């Protein structure tokens, strides 16, 4: 069974292998330089591990300030707390505790981006609205639209009929008068041709 | 099976020295200037969740001896995680909500403008600028709309006068023939001297 | 090319009146609201069930609350991620065919556009011609009034004039020329005037065989002056 | 005639929504997960009675009020009309019009704060032109008709008159008789 240091690096370095690999199948989107980069750092990382980087396994650190409800201490004499090595000729409490290099988050980024997005979008929108109101009240252009017997008469027919009656009437007067003057002629002729005889016998 | 016993301090120690190395190198492929958006910082995250995958996978063929089996391992990976960052910056997230609801509202506004504004403009014209039907239908509404006797008797008396002339000349055309005959006989009797 | 998806989101954001994401967000926020209300309400309304007889179980409930909570928060969150993916992809998606063809349009678009210059100029123009033609046709209607009145006027005038000429000339009168029909029994006036005229001509010959006032009166007084008889029984 | 029967889409929305819900409840109608979340208190008899009536309670209430919330949203958005109109519009655009428009424009917006307005105006005024031309065309028709009748009865005037004129012309030696009456008048008298 055991709980050994080598087998820890067997299993762990194995998980690192599989992790790299999976992340290489996930590197189908190569144009993301983040991907190529991260892969370089992680390959050189697993290499620098398998070929040593510094002291590694087991031990702890210092714990600094505690944080446990199970914190309860009780001891006695027999070797006090003063702890460190010594003896060997040639070659300190040993306290290099934890060290941190904090990294920002992700929601900060999504909120930066989304902020930019909503700023430019809402800008374009409110400006579109400007164009609407102004063009409406202005260039509406009221569509303006604004509009703007022959040769016949009583006297003519009565003049025709009267003309006929007058011409005819005049011709008639000419015939009748001709007969009158005629019988006045014959009249005379006989007035002097009726006294020649008288009569006598 | 295989069985690697862990203590919280062991696994957290390994994690923290991994982060030590990763920090050491990320500090050679780039200077310290942080905050870069889709670049640099995306790498940091990708490496975090990378260690999530690595260590989670590790706990499958490996157990803990502090609580029950491989329980809490992810809670301490995630407690050292939170020991970094992700303070949900309330103010920026508040800006996110403000500008998101503002985005929705302004959107609805431009929509109801794109329709309501043209349609109401054209409605107002089409309604007033149809007053041609005052003129036109005024029109089409209108298009549907629902002593001489003396003189006569005088020309008549002229006709009757001509008729009189007719009868008179007809009675006087025989008489003058007869009196003719008489006077021509007489004229032939003067040459003969009209005696006894 | 802008983006056919952006085009579908503009045409749909306009049609709907609200962004598509707004709907799915209302769905999510709603459900998760029921998740929180029902979580702290399961907890709350179960606090009265903590004691079971003698001992206290008030220390073994919040683990179930927290765990079940996170579990169904992630589960539901992802399930409705697949929802919204299905909504914005199948339901609220438009085929790129239509967007490319220029064939997809909205209710707004009883509208028809083009080279605005053409339709505006030709429109205003044509309309104006129509208006002036309206004016013309109206004035022409007035002319129709004129010729209607003229028409009927000539109706009465003619009817009265002719039933006059026949209630006058034909001797078929009401007041004047009834007289007698003997005058008109020889209805052709022409032949009459011809006959009398020509016979009168012949007479005018029978006298124009001269010997006029002087010839005849002198012939007479000559005769008488040549003396005769006086007196006899 | 209103293709696709309007629906086909809102129905699917209901489908996916309710299926995602019920397939998200799977963990509440399976008490094993409760055995995981309550190893000890879940084994208690009274406790598991409580969590039984309470699990049933949450399925029932959850499902009900969730549904009425979905319906409420559908009312908030009148999504029925929007989607039915969406499908309808799509298929009409599939089976209507083709050639009228020579070349086309982008339907997002070239710059369409105006193009929309001016478009609507110009179309509406096209309709105007149409009806106006129609009512005019009517005035022309009625006009030419009345002209037809008036000119008919006018030619009936001229015809009638001219006729009866030549009629009484058919019913009704000036010189030689002038010289006759002259020569005869030459005689004088006392």
């Amino acid at each position: 069974s055991f709980a050994q240091d080598l087998k820890m690096k067997q299993l762990m370095n194995w998980c690192l292998i599989r992790a790299l690999r999976k992340l290489e199948i996930k590197n189908s989107q190569n144009k993301s330089e983040s991907r190529k980069i991260t892969l370089t750092i992680l390959k050189d990382f697993v290499r620098d591990i398998r070929k040593g980087s510094h002291d590694i396994d087991w031990x702890x650190x210092x714990x600094x300030x505690x944080x446990x409800x199970x914190x309860x201490x009780x001891x006695x004499x027999x070797x006090x707390x003063x702890x460190x090595x010594x003896x060997x000729x040639x070659x300190x409490x040993x306290x290099p505790p934890i060290k941190l290099a904090k990294i920002p988050n992700e929601k900060n980024i999504q909120n930066k981006e989304n902020a930019k997005i909503l700023e430019e979008k809402i800008k374009t929108i409110k400006n579109e609205i400007e164009q609407w109101s102004k063009d409406l009240s202005d260039v509406k252009i009221p569509s303006y639209e604004l509009p703007k017997l022959t040769a016949t008469t009583k006297e003519s027919i009565h003049s025709d009929f009267q003309k006929r009656v007058d011409g005819l009437q005049e011709t008639t007067r000419l015939l009748k008068s001709s007969s009158i003057l005629l019988n006045e002629t014959a009249g005379m002729k006989l007035q002097r041709l009726n006294g020649c005889i008288v009569k006598k016998r | 099976v295989d069985k690697l016993d862990i203590t919280q301090k062991q696994l957290r120690f390994l994690h923290k020295q991994f982060k030590e190395i990763i920090d050491e190198k990320v500090r050679t492929a780039l200077p310290e200037s942080s905050e870069d958006d889709q670049v640099s910082q995306e790498i940091q995250l990708q490496l975090d969740q990378f260690l999530m995958d690595v260590l989670e996978m590790a706990g499958e063929s490996m157990n803990v001896v502090d609580a029950g089996k491989g329980t809490t391992v992810k809670s301490v990976i995630q407690e050292v995680q939170k020991e970094y960052t992700e303070p949900f910056d309330v103010e920026l997230n508040e800006k996110v909500r403000k500008l998101y609801q503002e985005w929705e509202d302004e959107t609805v506004k431009v929509s109801k403008l794109r329709r309501e504004a043209p349609q109401v403009a054209v409605s107002e014209y089409t309604k007033q600028e149809n007053q041609l039907l005052e003129e036109i239908d005024s029109l089409i509404a209108k298009m549907d709309s629902s002593k001489t006797q003396e003189y006569w008797n005088q020309v008549a008396n002229q006709y009757g006068s001509i008729l009189t002339s007719l009868k008179e000349i007809n009675d006087k055309i025989p008489t003058h023939e007869s009196k003719q005959k008489r006077l021509r006989l007489l004229l032939d009797l003067i040459e003969k001297e009209v005696a006894t | 090319a802008t983006t056919p998806t952006m085009q579908s989101t503009s045409l749909l954001t306009e049609h709907l009146g609200y962004p598509p994401i707004s709907l799915v967000d209302d769905i999510i926020n709603a459900v998760n609201e029921i998740m929180y209300k029902c979580t702290n309400a399961m907890e709350k309304y179960l606090m009265q069930r903590n004691i079971i007889g003698k001992k206290d179980f008030s220390d073994e409930i919040k683990i179930g609350t927290a765990k079940l909570e996170s579990l169904l928060e992630n589960s539901v969150d992802k399930n409705f991620d697949k929802l919204e993916l299905y909504v914005l992809r199948n339901i609220l998606s438009i085929p790129s065919d239509l967007l490319e063809e220029n064939r997809f349009r909205l209710l707004h678009h009883e509208k028809l556009v083009l080279t605005d210059s053409a339709t505006r100029a030709h429109t205003d123009t044509s309309i104006e011609q129509k208006l002036q033609e309206i004016e013309r046709q109206y004035q022409l209607n007035v002319m129709l009034r004129d010729r209607i009145q003229n028409t009927k006027e000539l109706l009465t005038e003619v009817v009265q004039f002719k039933k006059k000429v026949i209630d006058l000339l034909r001797c078929d009168d009401n007041l004047t020329t009834a007289l007698h029909e003997l005058w008109d029994d020889l209805k052709p006036l022409d032949v009459a005037v011809k006959l009398i005229t020509t016979r009168l001509k012949q007479i005018y010959l029978e006298n124009e065989e001269f010997y006029s006032i002087d010839q005849v009166n002198r012939l007479v007084k000559r005769y008488n002056e040549l003396r005769n008889t006086s007196i006899v029984r | 005639g209103m293709e696709g029967t309007e629906h086909i889409r809102f129905q699917r929305l209901v489908q996916v929504c309710n299926k995602a819900l019920e397939e998200s409840i799977r963990k509440l109608q399976s008490w094993e997960k409760i055995h995981e979340c309550f190893p000890n208190y879940g084994q208690t008899r009274e406790g598991i009675e409580n969590l039984t009536v309470c699990q049933q309670q949450v399925i029932k209430l959850w499902s009900n009020l969730s549904r009425v919330e979905f319906d409420a949203i559908f009312h908030e958005r009148s999504i029925e009309e929007k989607l039915n109109q969406l499908d309808d519009l799509i298929n009409k655009a599939r089976s209507i019009d083709t050639s009228s428009s020579s070349k086309k424009l982008r339907k997002i917006d070239d710059l369409r704060p105006l193009e929309l307005i001016e478009g609507n105006l110009q179309g509406a005024k096209e309709s105007t032109l149409e009806r106006i031309n129609n009512k005019l065309q009517i005035i022309k028709e009625s006009n030419e008709a009345l002209e037809t009748n008036l000119k008919d009865l006018n030619d009936n005037i001229f015809q009638e008159l001219d006729q009866l004129q030549q009629v009484y012309d058919d019913m009704l030696p000036d010189e030689t008789i002038k010289q006759a009456v002259s020569d005869m008048i030459i005689e004088s008298r006392q």
